[PDB]
């Protein structure tokens, strides 16, 4: 009957599987899953950040604050390198 | 004419500019000359202001001077 | 004490590292662990045997791959010469055959398995596999590496180099 | 004018701050969220897409089929500490057998 | 400070009542170093929970209320600290 | 080449350890104990020097003289004495009403050494004479100002504690140069330093307003009296706001490397880009003193809390320097065999940029 | 053929290569129809749906299936009994 317009995390990560191999096709089901899975993250982080901010009495989300949450949730030297990242992408934002 | 075109690091360039060029076009000719990108440099003349979208004979900027090309960030 | 001339002149030694102390699943996908997860298990140490020998620290049980051999592979044209730069320089017999037609030379360009010995008493045998269309020999093992100990294979040789290990067993020559 | 191209990231980040602003999270938040949480969600995605890749070449099939994902996830081990308790549809397992229970003779 | 000492801090008769308490006669003398070692890996994460929730707190003490949410962070609640 | 990639551990012959920096590539190092004690440290060489007893009060700072035979310290009890590199005892003995910041010696002239007196003008005291001679300052003269020399020491410029900062000769002391610095958006900022470089007569400098900011110490004599602010880049921290303390320039003349507090975040840049490339990883709990790379190789050195952490690229040789004819590399290629196979009586006699601050001429095998 | 024990090693590695589901679909859909019916009348089911509920099943269930293949190791034997069933289902805190 009447069409309608739905949103999904697909063109961005294919644009990163292309920026990292440019030789390699990709599923639709696979395609649904990565889409699930950045879902799945980025509720989770948000919500943790969130009940964080909640519970300092906070009723604002800074930055800082989700650079906590993602050193709570992220083990090892994953959360290590994502952090450095996060700030990286932050530092070369501003200035522009 | 000619300027000169001050750095951070301390090198000096000379480059030619004509009295009817538009500054946006002498940025290009950079651009095009060193490969430094027209977002990474803006003009200053002894510590004055010089912007990009206008052209020297609107400053009347004398020969032979030096502009301080405080360095800049991509973007 | 630079008046009398000890003996023992003559060494043709090349790798010049011989100290006193010596103080030591599909088939295709594992060659991660050739070039990342293959540099800590084996220690360069001096060996009891003959000559420099790959202590060991660490421990790996039977049935473990555990190093890939990479050389200088040639067609068996270049053995007469080969042989003749060994008589001349004082190489020894590192004319590592994989098969009658191509030989791994590692007088020039070698891999760190260049320092194994030989003995009739080893504790690990070859194998080789062919992973991407390309023939790669990896060294599975039959029992456990102890701490301190000396990787060996037995060259397979049917029965004038000696083979000086002590061994009981040891035939005191590459047979 | 865009706003990715600002830090140089893929990930959208006026599409996460519309959806984290309408998402009641909280009532106010700041300028480098947005930004923050797309930059995190790419590390994490070539993470994950480097191994998916790894795989596809490993059996020299161009398409990532799920088994590929499955595969590379589990056998590393960070991931597997932090995806516990998630499965995958159509995912299949890894092979394994255990030690004990494998004949031989003579 | 980093000392081995304190580590055998719970001795043998605390870990005997422990037992007794969970409700086992025959205990092996080998029990004690992997009970150590076992409650050890456990404190840790926790610790280290509760040292970044009161370092983000902008505080260098910790509270027990902190320590309850990390504690319900993992998933093991506490009742009776607010 | 590169910026550290290795990490190495710490060393502390002594247990304290107040102040480090290199002399001119990194020969040694001038620990400043908190006893009233100048300790001497080997660089590269991983040894001890000379440890000399200057007085009771311990010390805060550090530096070398021009020849290389003197040890100024900024004293904490107003000790401006210049003891010996050689015999260790003092050389000169003098005293100033105000204690002292930043002391440095010109590499062209030493005997005008570096002073940073607080609430008062700047002061080079000329080691021939023991004579004083103020720098003059505009405005107010009770600042905490700081003055420093450029890369030649032929001009010295002076920060100031409201805004202004201020260009003279170091010896003709013509103070006909000023600069106002921005004033933000509604309110103005003071200047807590300036740091410079050996290459490019760049200058960082560090204020007020939680901002690091970047000028170059020839914009200010070609402008004139005063002109506009103009910096390069403002860097700064914009996800915990950490206050700025020390921070050094490069032994390159391309990067820019900052230094926290007690966060243990040491952050880097280069001049090109002023993107970030690389952050350390430094285990919480210690301040930091200071900092300063070898000013020819790159690596980082930072002195804190009595301790020291570097953060290096150990190297060892490979295995296949044996012989130039002679390699030890892995390939799968059949080899690439070869294809091309006087009478004289002379006798044998023959045995960033460099300045003069060499010759410290210590050193005690035993 | 002959020799027990072996055909089952190829058995189970050919199966673990394979990644297939294993329960034939109308037989489960029935079972999902009649269990549904218990707690309502006139459900229609999506039949992507229902797929989806199938797969679960399986994870939960060979995960069962491989904790009680550890328990029989703990016991000195090789072949699974119910009272080990009985004992990941107590042990692993679901009962
Ligand atoms: N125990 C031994 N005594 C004499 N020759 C040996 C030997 N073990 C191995 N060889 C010979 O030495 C050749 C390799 S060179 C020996 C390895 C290395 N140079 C080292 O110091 O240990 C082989 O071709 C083999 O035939
Ligand atoms: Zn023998």
């Amino acid at each position: 009957r009447r069409k309608t317009r739905k949103e999904s995390y697909a063109i961005y990560v294919y644009k990163v599987l292309k920026q990292v191999h440019p030789d390699t096709g990709i599923s639709s089901k696979a395609m649904s899953i990565m889409n699930s899975f950045v879902n799945d993250v980025f509720e989770r982080i948000a919500g943790e950040a969130s009940r964080l901010a909640h519970y300092n009495k906070r009723s604002t989300i800074t930055s800082r604050e989700i650079q906590t949450a993602v050193r709570l949730l992220l083990p090892g030297e994953l959360a290590k390198h994502a952090v450095s990242e996060g700030t990286k992408a932050v530092t070369c934002y501003t200035s522009a | 004419m000619q300027i000169f075109v001050k750095t951070l690091t301390g090198k000096t360039i000379t480059l030619e500019v004509e009295p009817s060029d538009t500054i946006e076009n002498v940025k290009a000719k950079i651009q095009d000359k060193e490969g430094i990108p027209p977002d990474q440099q803006r003009l200053i003349f002894a510590g004055k202001q010089l912007e990009d979208g206008r052209t020297l004979s609107d400053y009347n900027i004398q020969k032979e001077s030096t502009l301080h090309l405080v360095l800049r960030l991509r973007g | 004490a630079r008046a009398e001339v000890h003996l023992r002149k003559s060494a043709f030694d090349m790798f010049n590292f011989l100290a006193s102390k010596h103080r030591q699943l599909p088939m295709p996908m594992r060659f991660r662990h050739l070039k990342k997860t293959s540099k800590e298990a084996v220690g360069v140490y001096r060996s009891p045997i003959h000559g420099r020998g790959l202590f060991c620290k660490r421990n790996i049980d039977a049935g473990e791959m555990v190093i890939e051999y990479a050389g200088n592979v040639i067609r068996s044209i270049q053995t007469d010469k080969r042989e003749k730069y060994y008589d001349s320089k004082g190489i020894g017999c590192y004319m590592f055959r994989i098969d009658d037609s191509e030989v791994v030379d590692a007088t020039m360009h070698g891999n760190a398995a260049r320092f194994i010995n030989h003995s009739c008493e080893p504790n690990c045998y070859s194998r080789v596999i062919n992973i991407d269309g390309q023939k790669h020999i990896v060294i599975f093992a039959m029992r456990k590496i102890y701490r301190g100990e000396e990787l060996t294979y037995d060259y397979k040789f049917p029965i004038k180099l000696p083979c000086n290990c002590g061994a009981k067993k040891c035939r005191k020559f590459l047979n | 004018k865009t706003r990715s191209s600002r830090a140089g990231l893929q990930f959208p980040v006026g599409r996460v701050h519309r959806l984290l602003r309408k998402g009641n999270y909280a009532e106010r938040v700041g300028a480098g969220a947005p930004v923050y949480l797309a930059a995190v969600l790419e590390y994490l995605t070539a993470e994950i897409l480097e191994l998916a890749g790894n795989a596809a070449r490993d059996n020299k099939k161009t398409r990532i089929i799920p088994r590929h994902l499955q595969l590379a996830v589990r056998n590393d081990e960070e991931l597997n500490k932090l995806l516990g308790r998630v499965t995958i549809a159509q995912g299949g397992v890894l092979p394994n057998i255990q030690s004990v229970l494998l004949p031989k003779k003579t | 400070k980093v000392l081995r000492d304190n580590i055998q801090g719970i001795t043998k008769p605390a870990i005997r009542r422990l037992a007794r308490r969970g409700g086992v006669k025959r205990i092996s003398g080998l029990i004690y170093e992997e009970t150590r070692g076992v409650l050890k890996v456990f404190l840790e994460n926790v610790i280290r929970d509760a040292v970044t929730y009161t370092e983000h707190a902008k505080r260098k003490t910790v509270t027990a209320m902190d320590v309850v949410y990390a504690l319900k962070r993992q998933g093991r609640t506490l009742y009776g600290f607010g | 080449q590169n910026y550290p990639e290795e990490a190495d551990g710490t060393l502390d012959c002594i247990s304290m350890a107040l102040t480090c920096t290199f002399n001119r590539w990194g020969t040694l190092l001038a620990v400043g104990c908190n006893d009233g004690r100048i300790v001497i440290w080997d660089f590269l060489t991983r040894g001890i020097a000379k440890i000399i007893s200057a007085h009771i009060h311990p010390v805060c700072s550090l530096c070398w003289s021009r020849d290389g035979h003197k040890l100024v310290s900024a004293s904490t009890d107003n000790i401006v004495s210049q003891w010996d590199v050689l015999s260790g005892d003092c050389d000169q003995r003098f005293r100033f009403p105000s204690p002292i910041l930043k002391v440095q010696y010109h590499p062209r002239d030493q005997n005008k050494v570096l002073v940073c007196p607080m609430k008062s003008a700047p002061v080079m005291l000329t080691l021939s004479d023991s004579k004083h001679v103020v720098l003059p300052v505009d405005d107010d003269s009770d600042l905490n100002v700081v003055a420093s020399f450029d890369r030649r020491g032929e001009y010295i410029y002076t920060g100031n504690a409201k805004g202004k900062i201020l260009v003279l000769k170091t010896d003709s002391q013509d103070l006909v140069a000023s600069f106002r610095v921005t004033t933000g958006t509604s309110n103005t900022t003071a200047i807590k330093s300036i740091e410079f470089a050996r290459k490019g007569s760049c200058f960082l400098i560090n204020t007020a307003d939680r901002i690091i900011r970047v000028y170059d110490g020839r914009e200010i004599l070609t402008c004139g009296r005063d002109g506009e602010p103009e910096p390069m880049q403002k860097l700064q921290d914009l996800v915990n706001r950490t206050p700025w303390k020390k921070c050094c320039f490069s032994g390159d003349g391309e990067y820019i490397v900052a230094g926290s507090a007690r966060q243990h975040a040491l952050y880097i840049w280069e001049k090109s880009i002023g993107n970030l490339v690389k952050i350390l990883h430094g285990t919480r709990g210690e301040l930091l003193l200071d900092v300063a790379w070898h000013p020819v190789r790159p690596i980082i050195a930072s002195i804190s809390s009595g301790v020291v952490s570097i953060w290096a690229q150990n190297q060892v040789e490979n295995w296949s320097a044996f012989a130039p004819d002679f390699k030890e590399l892995d390939e799968n290629v059949e080899y690439e065999e070869r294809e091309s196979e006087e009478d004289e009586e002379v006798d044998v006699t023959s045995v960033d940029e460099e300045l003069e601050d060499s010759k410290a001429l210590l050193y005690l095998p035993i | 053929r002959y020799r027990p024990g072996t055909v089952a090693l190829r058995e189970i590695r050919r199966y673990q290569k394979s990644t297939e589901l294993l329960i034939r679909k109308l037989p489960f859909q029935r079972l999902v129809r009649e269990i549904a019916q218990d707690f309502k009348t006139d459900l229609r089911f999506q039949s992507s749906a229902v797929l989806a509920l199938q797969e679960a099943s399986e994870a939960y269930l060979v995960a069962l299936f491989e904790d009680t293949n550890l328990c029989a190791i703990h016991a000195k034997r090789v072949t699974i009994l119910p009272k080990d069933i009985q004992l990941a289902r107590r042990i692993r805190g679901e009962r």
